[PDB]
RNA sequence: UUGAGAAGCUCAGACGAGUAGGCAGGCGUGGAGGUUUGUGACGAAGCCUUGGGCGUGAGCCUGGGUCGAACAGCCUCUAGUGCAGAUCUUGGUGGAAGUAGC
RNA sequence: UUUCAAUGGCCCGUCUUGAAACACGGACCAAGGAGUCUAGCAUCUAUGCGAGUGUUUGGGUGAUGAAAACCCAUCCGCGAAGGUGGGAACGCCCUUGUGGCGUGCACCAUCGAAGAGCAUAGCUGUUGGGACCCGAAAGAUGGUGAACCAUCUAGUAGCUGGUUCCUGCCGAAGUUUCCGGAUAGCAGAAACUCAGAUCAGUUUUAUGUGUAAAAUGAGAGUU
């Protein structure tokens, strides 16, 4: 007949244990689509500069 | 009832301006719908993803052909799905990783007046909308 | 054109930091409507104050 | 958006002097009245004292 | 009761005026000592990587500092922690020794009576 | 034909009670950033006046008399912001009354 | 402007009462004088960004107030975890118009089983906080010589009296029904779909007073 109350007190710890990694992999994420997800050079905005 | 919009973005009073005209010189459907969801509230323009407008263009028949898609609102993108199809879109607003992605694979994006000054009609365009209910 | 950006790069100064891309290209109403693009597709003109 | 390529630099003395830089892709940015003052109105309140 | 934070930008200025004075006393020497790498205690942040309180008696022996001259040139001490992993023992070490790479130690006189 | 403050100009028709209540546009006060390259000892502010005007109105502009050192229009910011009552607070002042009376 | 002539007009506010009657409050003038400040929640709108979002705990910095501005490290919070028809918009036409052929958004029917937030500002609403303003014997603690004083105290209210500028539009209900309430209804405010569609404190026709199907009008119905 399930776990205990303190075993389900873990039940929230093993929710929350995965949210800072997968936090961070989120923010990486980002940032490498960031870097592949960019517009190219527009090779004729340097006639002037 | 909605005859100026409660927006204070002076550009978006000088985009109402260009289609208030356009809505009452031309016959077409396509101008006074625009006009109208022009005046409409933040809430009811609901982000329209990138990939439901992938799928819209491409559906069933596919055929795309070289239809462009029109849509007052934002189009966020969707990096759920790897591969955008080729498109062309008018929007109020992109997001700066959209538009990227739009640009980088395919078509262009537009604004609603470079789709004016090549479609003032609503010459073989879609008007797609997002899902309001949010 | 390092402390603001461009609407493309990025300032150097200020990360991640694109500069705004607005609602429309041509500020100008005045050519967007009165081109030919437009002035070509509308209908007839009506007098600009109609007789009593 | 098309708008004035290079501007010029004036030396002490008033002459203009033969170089010259390419306008800022800043001064092109949106010119937005309302939100300049929503946004002045705001950050104006920021260095008031309690009383 | 309560609390109001206006003197928030006062408590940072003298914070920053209260670091300039430490720099004054001490010149050479950084205005913050070194602290170690360590682990959060939990499942939550046990894959991250932070700063410690001090040096353990085991990672300053691995080292080559003993723990008296230890408070002195600047690493502080912790004879609470303990190192149960090697790689809690080498990410520690090698923060030692690369501190000590760019340390430069300044003579002290010394009395020399003229017996012995 | 000049009539693009497109938030403009123009045309047509019907309509108009109002409590509780809902919506909208404005007038006014103190101070705040911008502004009028604003006003002021050749007279600011204020005050009175059967002077002249403006607005449906809140209100406003001006003439005269006093007056003597400051003040305002415009765009926004802001709040200890609008009075006929509360046996309202404070001060002033009448009738009662030259009365009760001493 | 004062005055006269002719016509007129029961004292104002509150409360009461259908209404008054009332009972109140008002000797006069000036000044003071009452939805405010804040935390929480939800809504609408505006703005920035958008599968993201939020610099201001703090650090960096700021020579011309440096309590401003400007910049970002590590967290963290809140998010993130298929066919059928009707359909908006468009194209092709083609007896054109009429319509058809299609492509079919939002969504709704049907059979079924391609994230939209976050943050700031405003508005209105609600809950607390002294809580629109004024007013009920207090009580308690501690003192002074049953009495008196000072504070806690912004103690307590369904009640009483008061709650301040103008114009414009819309404008009820005044009560069913169950049961102090949840409904409803009236009024709005928004979103929708249609005038080739439905209606009506309507009237006829006729079938058996009800019901069903012609005129007279109005666009009507939803959430």
């Amino acid at each position: 007949t399930f776990v205990s109350s303190t075993m389900v007190r873990a039940a929230i710890r093993n929710q929350a244990a995965q949210r800072y990694v997968n936090r961070q992999e989120s923010k990486l994420e980002r940032q490498v689509r960031a870097q592949q997800n960019v517009i190219p050079e527009d090779p004729l905005d340097n006639v002037f500069a | 009832q909605r005859s100026k919009p409660a927006s204070e973005n002076v550009y978006l009073k000088l985009l109402v301006k260009l289609y208030r005209f356009l809505a009452r010189r031309t016959d077409s459907r396509f101008n006074k719908a625009i006009l109208k969801r022009l005046f409409q509230s933040k809430t009811n323009r609901p982000p329209i993803s990138i990939s439901k407008i992938a799928a819209l263009t491409s559906r069933k028949s596919a055929s795309s052909q070289n239809k462009t898609t029109v849509v007052v609102g934002t189009v966020t993108d969707d990096e759920r799905m790897l591969t955008v199809p080729k498109l062309s879109i008018a929007a109020l607003r992109f997001t700066k990783s959209a538009r990227a992605r739009i640009l980088k694979a395919g078509g262009e994006v537009l604004t609603l007046d470079q789709l004016a000054l090549r479609a003032p009609t609503g010459s073989n365009t879609v008007l797609v909308r997002g899902k309001k209910h949010a | 054109d390092s402390v603001f950006g461009s609407t493309t790069e990025v300032a150097q100064l200020k990360k991640n930091y694109f500069l705004p891309e607005n609602i429309i290209s041509n500020a100008d109403v005045t050519r967007l409507i009165n081109s030919d693009e437009i002035q070509s597709i509308v209908k007839a003109a009506g007098p600009s104050r109609v007789k009593r | 958006a098309a708008a004035r390529p290079t501007v010029s630099i004036y030396n002490k003395d008033g002459s203009v002097s033969s170089e010259t830089l390419a306008l800022p892709f800043v001064f092109k940015a949106p010119i937005r009245p309302d939100l300049v003052r929503s946004v002045h109105t705001a950050v104006a309140k920021n260095k008031r004292q309690p009383y | 009761y309560v609390k109001t934070w206006f003197n928030q930008p006062g408590r940072k200025l003298r914070r920053r005026q209260a670091r300039q004075t430490k720099a004054a006393k001490i010149a050479p020497r950084p205005v913050e000592a070194i602290r170690p790498a360590v682990k959060p205690p939990t499942i939550r942040y046990n894959m991250k990587v932070r700063a410690g309180r001090g040096f353990t008696l085991e990672e300053l022996k691995a080292a080559g500092v003993s723990r008296r001259v230890a408070s002195t040139i600047g690493i502080p001490v912790d004879h609470r922690r303990r190192n149960r992993s090697e790689e809690s023992l080498q990410r520690n070490v090698e923060r030692i020794k690369v501190y000590l790479a760019h340390l430069i130690v300044f003579p002290r006189k010394a009395g020399q009576p003229k017996k012995g």
